[PDB]
DNA sequence: AAACTTGATTAGGGTG
DNA sequence: CACCGGAGCGGATCTCGCAGTCGACCACCCTAATCAAGTTT
DNA sequence: GCTGCGAGATCCGCTCCGGTG
DNA sequence: GCTGCGAGATCCGCTCCGGTG
């Protein structure tokens, strides 16, 4: 995921995962602020959800 | 092949690749070769989110807004969602205080029933949204970085200026040539059966009158058992409940384990017989 | 079509348009016409006030019929700036007509060229009718009492403008819980449907028609006006009877 | 109306028929699979026929 | 009824709105008055250029570039056009030496027979210009500002750069990733029937020879005629053309009045006996 | 189900659960008052199952 | 998967279960357990 | 004479 | 033996970035460091 | 004297194989 | 708890009317 500051899209974050799904955004929660935050699609780098487990 | 994969893993982990390539060069089944990429790092990072992604047709009276920046002129625009009637107005200010005067002068054109609006300090002021609540109205948050939940008013900014740009001249006033724009695709625009907004609103406002809905009360309703085929064999009746209203061959019911509206084709249904 | 039908009794009662189009479920451009064709009694309709209001001129807008309303603050009287209020206020609507007195602003010349640029019936004259004048003084005074119970509760007195606004034109409801914004978008339905489906169409013409005993098809008739042509059907006056009748188009000859 | 489309959303569809008014959806036959289905009352667009 | 139309004009002219309404108001035919906006000047100059275009996958052999600044790092992309094999080199600077030396180098590994590239200066450069005259190859320009006839160049810079985020870190070298990314696209992107561009250029290469070409004169020539129908009925027959190569039901001809080729239906077809 | 006023049978009601099967009685909630309620079988009609 | 998948190609030479069993039993594919199935021998 | 709370006026974070 | 279901792949649908390095200066709303003004044990 | 197609995720239209009232 | 849609200009197909051997 990532986020937008004066527009300018973040890096690449987390991953972390879906909460909530909706079509084209979603629920997840921020680790940093262990906060929950709904993110642009565009915004959203999709991940199955195993990682590396 | 099923033994080739380890290897093509490995010309993935080398070479990163597509699963097509990858699948047909070492010729393989190729939706595990997916799950490659799936279970890749390297490919799993880089790669694009295709979302199509949706813009609410949502609420009879609900709406949504954006302020413009027209040749240097704040205009606060009013851009239903549904229907897509408008208004908007110039403004001084983008301010919250300015904004909370406009919304109470446009809200009392209408019932505007909620709203979708972006992060602008204005909508997200304290007693703006106090406003709201003080009036029993729904705000949405347009989102950062997303002009597209805020869709229709960047659209129709579009539309407007150039409407703009043929009608000022013709006027003493930049705000009456925004009249005149107002006038025209709140009306003038008329389209499919041509019909304008205005035509939409102002009717479904007459279509969404309570009495009528009040009233239809008195028609019947039944209940009726739905139930599910696995293998064949169709469920219990699940339950029982009102056959909300039927069509020819089908329903509208509900399902209470979603709690959302439904379908059962009238086969799988059972009609409940009437209390006598 | 219900049109001559409606006609049949009104040339019996004596009702208003308004409940001819009621009863009937005709248009009331229809049911107007009747009236102002019954001789026996012989919509989108405004008039307007500026007012002054703790030395704030408002501009008020006045539907004749439904009584609806909508008034808006003015800085000054003046023509032009009132050109702009009813750029937005027919932006609001869809207005056929007016009503007002001889008002600087209402009667100069760009103005009422502007109702014609607009294609609407201005008129200007001592407003002498007790049915309008009644309900404007009614509005009026309901209006600023209104006003005084609402802007102390507001950040702008524009925005308590909106409020009183409201508690008229939405708030304020009677018989069966109708605002007269209930009544206004109703009657726009209906005759929306009536002034496309008709008045669009064709005028000024005439026909040859005929009377059909048993179904068998009467002498030809007339020459009579084309009233209102239906789908399938048309509505014209026998002479004779001062009365209406439906005529489908096969029984019609129509006058090139 | 629209539905999935080629994802989510679709493209515009219908004008069909305004079969039965709930909250926030409501079914419509699809006109080229014969089918009764729903639509969010946020993938419709209402409409008088004439 | 056609003459409350001036009328209806000059409410255009007025008060500017659709066709359809004021169709439907002054209750006309409809076309004519779309035929206004057509006539209007002011709801006509300000609308936009419907215009869908199209990109030359062109001969084979034939190519097309550009520049790309990947992490401030100059790499010049050398990208054929009809199948879209490419190649492409990191470059210290973009300019016309430098340049000349690149396409000398890339030129080399083929012979590419043209060129698309556009407005930037050491494509432009005067011996770049003479440089493919002296080749004797056709550049053709990419216009200013139009990227899209530079399509497939700046595609490739997104697929490249994607690429480049995977591998660079598994290298030494930035160029030897530059090496591995352009391996696998020409390569390791295999699809359809899971083949490179690289099978294709090089396959065509074995198409596009002149010998097998060149020996096909040998087999026969006939001629054949035509006719065209002015309100359902034939001309005479417009002379006698080569077929260039039957078909089944119809054939392969040019209109010297064209020239360009063409089709006719076997029926509309002479066929035109042999000398003997 | 129904309810009884001076023994006027009221209006059906429901269809409800069956809360518990009783003799002569069973239970029911009503959905109105949100109260579980007895009715004589005679002020019932069972529901037959899905057939 | 990717993982599991073949070490249930090594535990299938061992177990020997239906391609049904390792699709449940791992996750894996299961028309690629079929393919061990098949591949192996055993069970032929 | 230390500390304790609150109002005022410019510096940073999310949105057109 | 007919009918329904899990797994598979070709085709179809939707969104988007390649266009050199990107910010500079606005307007609104919300939050915060710092200074000035009173008392109170 | 020149033209937006391509990479990235989702989903319906079909078939092949297995289970069973 | 939030989701892209509509305006402009072309291009092909269907319907009604008229011409050709």
């Amino acid at each position: 995921y990532r986020t937008r500051k004066r527009g300018h899209p973040g890096e690449w974050q987390g991953p972390t995962q879906v909460l909530w799904g909706g079509d084209g955004a979603i629920v997840v929660k921020d680790r940093g602020t262990d906060r929950y935050l709904v993110i642009a699609n565009k915004d959203v780098k999709f991940i199955p959800p195993p990682k590396e487990i | 092949w099923i033994e080739n994969i380890p290897l093509a893993e490995e010309e993935h982990n080398k070479w990163h690749q597509d699963a097509v390539s990858l699948h047909l060069e070492f010729g393989i089944p190729r939706t595990a070769a997916e799950d490659i990429v799936q279970q890749c790092d390297v490919c799993q990072e880089n790669k694009m989110p295709s979302t199509l992604r949706g813009s609410n047709k949502r609420g009879i009276d609900h709406w949504q807004v954006d302020y413009t920046h027209y040749e240097d002129k704040i205009i606060l625009v009013w851009v239903e969602t549904n229907s897509g009637l408008i208004y908007a107005e110039r403004v001084k200010g983008e301010t919250g205080q300015e904004f909370r005067v406009q919304t109470m002068k446009w809200y009392a054109m209408f019932a505007p029933k909620s709203l979708q609006s972006d992060n602008g300090p204005a909508f997200v002021a304290e007693s703006t949204q106090l406003l709201m609540k003080y009036l029993g109205i729904e705000h949405t948050t347009g989102i950062p970085w997303n002009p597209q939940s805020q869709a229709l008013v960047e659209r129709t900014h579009q539309t407007l200026k150039n409407t703009l740009e043929k009608l000022i001249p013709m006027f003493n006033a930049f705000e009456s040539a925004l009249a005149g724009t107002l006038i025209t695709l709140n009306i003038k625009r008329k389209g499919g059966l041509g019909t304008s907004p205005m035509d939409i609103f102002i009717f479904n406002k007459e279509q969404q009158r309570i009495q009528q809905q009040s009233k239809s009360k008195q028609e019947k309703i039944r209940f009726c058992y739905y139930r599910t085929r696995k293998r064949g064999h169709p469920g219990e009746w699940q339950g029982p409940t009102q056959v909300l209203w039927g069509g020819d061959g089908a329903i509208v019911v509900k399902d209470r384990g979603t709690d959302r509206y439904l379908v059962i084709a009238n086969k799988d249904v059972k009609f409940i017989p009437p209390p006598k």
